[PDB]
RNA sequence: CCUUUAACGAGGAUCCAUUGGAGGGCAAGUCUGGUCGCAGCAGCCGCGGUAAUUCCAGCUCCAAUAGCGUAUAUUAAAGUU
RNA sequence: ACCUCAAACAGACACCAUGGUGCACCUGACUCCUGAGGAGAA
């Protein structure tokens, strides 16, 4: 309520809504494309890179742990992304200066859990999954 | 070994007329809009079709200089599948006592519902007569009539109450904070009340103003009875 | 602290004294260089390599590690620059270790 | 204690015992798996006074 | 290839159903062993500081099923355009 | 003088800062029949 309800006010409605839609956060990222330019991804679900070097990443309080991530440079941008490594002992199955395949966490822009500064994780080392390396139904191909 | 109950000696006038069995239905009581002040009156007319469905058992607690003190507050629904439902809240120090306090209170607050048809008749009403609402502090419900066999299309909370009411078909929609279910269920119950308090063209013919049971059966009550 | 209260709801204490791992493989003795804030801290290892030390759970606010003094540090399996604190000692324990001739004889307390 | 640093990975998984008791018994599929599920829950017919039991209880 | 037809072709040990989960949201363990704020889990809320219903394993149980999980775009949920 | 109206009214202030940390859901409603013929006797 508190607004026009004319019969010839189609212009004053459809131009107002087209302006006040930009104050929404979601809409403003989709249509400016500043999302694409700023992201290390092109909007692609995955991406591929080459390892730079292992790191240890401290946890946010209350939790205290060391989380053993990696840091990676990409093939098609040359810029750098810091990527989590999953389950116990899977760090060892990643060896420095090889290729890897990365993927987002599942929150689509934001850092997940108690680990800060990480927005990406790792899925395949070299056409072989972290699962089959971990479980033992496959072996290192080298 | 030793046998025989003796339970329920009325201290209430209305209770005594039921115990002597000169009031033959609850429908007389509701027509004069009397209070019901005892929980055995209802449990005399019914008691072999009333089920209970304990919704939530919620803690609350205040603060004092010795720390916390917690009391348990539970909601308990009640209704037979012929048109009578009720609802009650109660709190107590412990759990079982609060539940049993609510099963009493819900019987006390029991009311009838009015059921109606969609757009045509084939006997036995299956849905709500008219499109009504009911609000309890920023929660509201919009019970909308529905055709046969659609089922009750609602959230889990009102689906209890409406199913016990015998209202088998309904469309609904909520507005506001339904997370705090104490509002949500009381607002549903509010809506279900309004069904006989909504004027329809059927009811436009004038009532005959028949004399009250209080008046007619007063002859037995001139002894010492109150 | 200077007495106070609310310091007994929780497990007094103390070090009933005790004894004495080392080094182990990537798990060796260092000396505090500085004393940063936030939480982390600096500590040069006794071998010659520098490193930056990090605090460990529990030892958080359960044990204060003033500036200057020996302390037990694990090395990260892969990382050089950052390393991970363990198990501190006592100043008496550190001078007994020095007298034994197991850590290098270079730092004073 | 913890000795040989606490940054070490493979720790918990490389010091646990590994045991098994792999099946000889073949489990059912498709139709019959639903048949047993129907009978074992509803058509037995066991249920008694109000209880919390669940369909599992190794307590 | 399919359909149609000879001749061989089922005793459950193999002519082998998997993919996820069991603290709450949300259907299913306050079982046993190991680890002890370490290693890890955790969309979210939170689990681990020697008695872990949440970690690593065993057993059991639950869901869907020749399919199931994960990442990303997008709609419904949103009367939060 | 005494004697003849009838309402309330204490007053000004030096200084005085800061507290190593890890606590507190594991919460539900059909049961009594113990005994009595018992016990002595049996």
């Amino acid at each position: 309520m508190g607004k026009c309800r004319g019969l010839r006010t189609a212009r004053k409605l459809r131009s107002h809504r087209r302006d006040q839609k930009w104050h929404d956060k979601q809409y403003k990222k989709a249509h400016l494309g500043t999302a694409l330019k700023a992201n290390p991804f092109g909007g692609a679900s995955h991406a591929k890179g080459i390892v730079l070097e292992k790191v240890g990443v401290e946890a946010k309080q209350p939790n205290s742990a060391i989380r053993k991530c990696v840091r990676v440079q990409l093939i098609k941008n040359g810029k750098k992304i810091t990527a989590f490594v999953p389950n116990d002992g899977c760090l060892n199955f990643i060896e420095e200066n090889d290729e890897v395949l990365v993927a987002g966490f599942g929150r689509k822009g934001h850092a997940v859990g108690d680990i800060p500064g990480v927005r990406f994780k790792v899925v395949k080392v070299a056409n072989v999954s972290l699962l089959a390396l971990y479980k033992g139904k496959k072996e290192r191909p080298r | 070994g030793k046998a025989g109950d003796k339970e329920w000696l009325p201290v209430t006038k209305l209770g005594r007329l039921v115990k002597d069995m000169k009031i033959k239905s609850l429908e007389e009581i509701y027509l004069f809009s009397l209070p019901i002040k005892e929980s055995e009156i209802i449990d005399f007319f019914l008691g072999a079709a009333l089920k209970d469905k304990v919704l939530k058992i919620m803690p609350v607690q205040k603060q004092t200089q010795a720390g916390q003190r917690t009391r348990f507050k539970a909601f308990v629904a009640i209704g037979d599948y012929n048109g009578h439902v009720g609802l009650g809240m109660k709190c107590s120090k412990e759990v079982a006592t609060a539940i049993r306090g609510a099963i009493i209170l819900a019987k006390l607050s029991i009311v009838p519902v009015r059921r109606g048809y969609w757009g045509n008749k084939i006997g036995k009403p299956h849905t709500v007569r008219c499109k009504v609402t009911g609000r309890c502090g920023s929660v509201l419900v919009r019970l909308i009539p529905a055709p046969r066999g659609t089922g009750i299309i609602s959230a889990p909370v009102p689906k209890k109450l409406l199913l016990m009411a015998g209202i088998d078909d309904c469309y609904t929609s909520a507005g506001g904070c339904t997370a705090t279910l104490g509002n949500f269920a009381k607002a549903t119950f509010d809506a279900i009340s309004k069904t006989y308090s909504y004027l329809t063209p059927d009811l436009w013919k004038e009532t005959v103003f028949t004399k009250s049971p209080y008046q007619e059966f007063t002859d037995h009550l001139v002894k010492t009875h109150t | 602290k200077g007495g106070k209260n609310r310091r007994r709801g929780k497990n007094e204490n103390e070090s009933e004294k005790r004894e004495l791992v080392f080094k182990e493989d990537g798990q060796e003795y260092a000396q505090v260089i500085k004393m940063l804030g936030n939480g982390r801290l600096e500590a040069m290892c006794f071998d010659g390599v520098k490193r930056l030390c990090h605090i460990r759970g529990k030892l958080r606010k359960k044990v204060w590690i003033n500036t200057s003094d020996i302390i037990l540090v694990g090395l990260r399996d892969y990382q050089d620059n950052k390393a991970d604190v363990i198990l501190k000692y006592n100043a008496d324990e550190a001078r007994s270790l020095k007298a034994y001739g197991e850590l290098p004889e270079h730092a004073k307390i | 204690k913890v000795h040989g640093s606490l940054a070490r990975v493979g720790k918990v998984r490389g010091q646990t015992l590994k045991v098994a008791k792999q099946e000889k018994k073949k489990k059912r599929t498709g139709r019959a798996k639903r048949r047993m599920q129907y009978n074992r829950r509803f058509v037995n017919v066991v249920p008694t006074f109000g209880k919390k039991k669940g369909p599992n209880a190794n307590s």
